[PDB]
This record gives structure tokens, C-alpha cells and sequence, in this order.
């Protein structure tokens, strides 16, 4: 029922490179951020006055 | 002649640790560190055909030669858990000319470990096969009446009535002549039979069909006595034919300095005293070290 804090969210991969040292991988994380649109939370609605 | 499966030698030669002929290269492993001697030095690990090598890589004049006559056990240690991956180690245990050594080799980048397993299988290889490569008295070679050959060994002449020139009256045998050993059954109560391989024979002549071991089996001279000597030549001219190819390329029949002083399996410790009777314990023991007593050796 509540509207969200914030439309934005989070996607992070967490992957390995295996290396000469460590064959099993070294552990590496990286992310992207995309953004919701209102259309999604949000509908054109009556207004009011005060 | 052949020391490569009998011995065990350390700072061997750039020479020796080749490939002998009949020998053949299976398995190698680079970067296997050498301990029981703490030295923190890398090497390369080879289990050829007929014993295990090992040389250090950066100063491959330093190096290690184990032959599998020589070995008595084989242990693999997989350990060194999760900090790094699962790193194996090899624990070979030698007894040579009553001197007991130990090696251990350590795998240092965990990314390779098999060959430790070859190793193992190679070694049975070696000691299910010693009939190609070793002198026997009175073993179970004959079937009903025929010859139980080896996996690679054909017959060649097949003579009947081959007298036995050490015994006096359980003499007239069969024959059997092979590529990889020759042999004689007594065809009478025949289990005094010999097989003397190709390998342990130094030379075949004539004073009769003498044939001389080689320094290994002692000076066993054998000597043997057939029907009229045409067959008798014949069969000489032949036998030194077969070992002279055979001798060319050695097949062995596996299927598939202080260096010494820093590699004791006791300690400190070649050498075992004269084993003695114990009034003690009632058991044979080893003699006790000027004044040691065995109360006094087994409390702490």
C-alpha cells in the first residue's frame, strides 16, 4: 500500500577470476543501478484544493 | 649393469637420471618440493618406467633417484584445507643394502596433483611382473604339462630330454625357450625348475651349456647336457641371438657427498646391530647399546 522510499534499484554480480595463486579465483564484485518509472507506483488522480 | 631399479642415489649425474633404453618416461610433475630435507627447494618429479626422479629445477645438479626395487610403501596426504586448495603430498618409504630412507614431496601449486596416483599404479606394475627381470628356483612356472607364459613372452624352441648338469638323479627336463627368459622344468616332480631371464644372464658358452649370472644372483653357473650336440650348438647359437636382440633394447615387462645423512627414515641411524636372543621378552632383538637395558629403554 505504502509507496517505496526511492523507484531506483540495485543489480551486482559477484564473480571469480581464477588466477596462477589462487585457482579457485580471486572474489570481485561490480554493480549498475537503474532507475523505475513513475508509471509503475503512480496513476493521474483528481486534485484537491487544500 | 642395471642400477637404476636397485638402488637409490643422490647428486646423480646429468647422464644417468636419462631415460635407459628399455626404460620409458610416463609421468612428470614441475614445481614438487623436496622435504625431509629442509632445503625449501623446488624441483621436477618424473616416475619413469623403472624408478622415481626427481631434480631441483634451478640446480638440477642436486637430485634424487629412487628405484622400486627399493621402495616399501607409498603414502598420499591430502591436507592443507580451505586457506588454499586441497594440496596432496608424497611419502615414500626406501630400504636399500638394509638402510631405511624416507622422502617426502610436496605439491606446491595445487592446481596438478594427479601424478601421485600413477606413481601408485606404475608400482604394481612392477612388482606383479618380476619374472622378467629377476632369477627364481623352483616356482610355479609349469601348467598340466606346459609352460604359464608371460603377458609378453612367446616360446621358441621346445626340446624334450634336457639333462640339468647340478643335480644327480632328478635330471632329464624340458626346455623352454623364450623371448624375455629361458626356462627348465624337471618332468619329473616338476617343481625343480628354473627361469633365468635374459637381464640376470652376462654370457652363454660352452665347456654342456654354461650359462653365468650376472653378479646379481651370485655365480650361479648353470649347466645343462642334451641329446647329440647338433641341437646342442644349434640351440647356444640361438639363445646368444635372442640375448644380444634382447639386450638392445631391455623391455621389463611393466605394463600400463652428506646428501644420504639428511634423508634417514630412524634418525641419525644407518646401520642395525647384530639381532641377538632376549632372555627378557623371549624374542630375537636387536643388541642393546652399551649399557641400555631393555626396563630401563622401555619406561619414560
Amino acid at each position: 500500500s505504502y509507496s517505496p522510499p526511492e523507484l531506483e534499484g540495485n543489480a551486482v554480480v559477484s564473480y571469480s577470476r581464477p588466477t596462477e595463486r589462487n585457482p579457485d579465483g580471486i572474489p570481485r564484485v561490480s554493480q549498475c543501478k537503474f532507475r523505475l518509472p513513475l508509471k509503475l507506483v503512480c496513476l493521474p488522480g483528481q486534485p484537491s484544493k487544500t | 649393469a642395471l642400477w637404476e631399479d636397485r638402488d637409490v642415489r643422490f647428486d646423480v649425474s646429468s647422464q644417468q637420471m636419462k631415460t635407459r633404453p628399455g626404460e620409458v618416461l610416463i609421468d612428470c610433475l614441475d614445481s614438487v618440493e623436496d622435504t625431509k630435507g629442509n632445503n625449501g627447494d623446488r624441483g621436477r618429479l618424473l616416475v619413469t618406467n623403472l624408478r622415481i626422479v626427481w631434480h631441483s629445477l634451478a640446480l638440477p645438479r642436486v637430485n634424487l633417484s629412487i628405484g622400486y626395487n627399493c621402495i616399501l610403501n607409498i603414502t598420499t596426504r591430502t591436507a592443507n584445507s580451505k586457506l588454499r586448495g586441497q594440496t596432496e603430498a608424497l611419502y615414500v618409504l626406501t630400504k636399500c643394502n638394509s638402510t631405511r630412507f624416507e622422502f617426502i614431496f610436496t605439491n606446491l601449486v595445487p592446481g596438478s596433483p594427479r601424478l601421485y596416483t600413477s606413481l601408485i599404479a606404475v608400482h604394481r606394475a612392477y612388482e606383479t611382473s618380476k619374472m622378467y627381470r629377476d632369477f627364481k628356483l623352483r616356482s610355479a612356472l609349469i601348467q598340466n604339462k606346459q609352460l604359464r607364459l608371460l603377458p609378453q613372452e612367446n616360446v621358441y624352441n621346445k626340446i624334450n630330454g634336457v639333462w640339468n648338469l647340478s643335480s644327480d638323479q632328478g635330471n632329464l627336463g624340458t626346455f623352454f625357450i623364450t623371448n624375455v627368459r629361458i626356462v627348465w622344468h624337471a618332468n619329473m616332480n616338476d617343481s625343480f625348475n628354473v627361469s633365468i631371464p635374459y637381464l640376470q644372464i652376462r654370457s652363454v658358452k660352452i665347456r654342456a651349456l654354461v650359462i653365468e649370472s650376472s653378479q646379481q644372483s651370485g655365480g650361479y653357473v648353470l649347466g645343462f647336457k642334451i641329446d647329440p650336440v647338433e641341437k646342442l650348438q644349434e640351440s647356444v647359437k640361438e639363445i646368444n641371438s635372442l640375448h644380444k636382440v634382447y639386450s638392445a633394447n631391455p623391455i621389463f615387462g611393466v605394463d600400463y657427498t652428506d646428501a644420504f645423512v639428511a634423508y634417514f627414515a630412524d634418525g641419525n641411524k644407518q646401520q642395525d646391530r647384530e639381532p641377538v636372543f632376549s632372555e627378557e621378552l623371549g624374542l630375537a632383538i636387536e643388541k642393546l647399546k652399551d649399557g641400555f637395558t631393555l626396563q630401563g629403554l622401555w619406561e619414560v
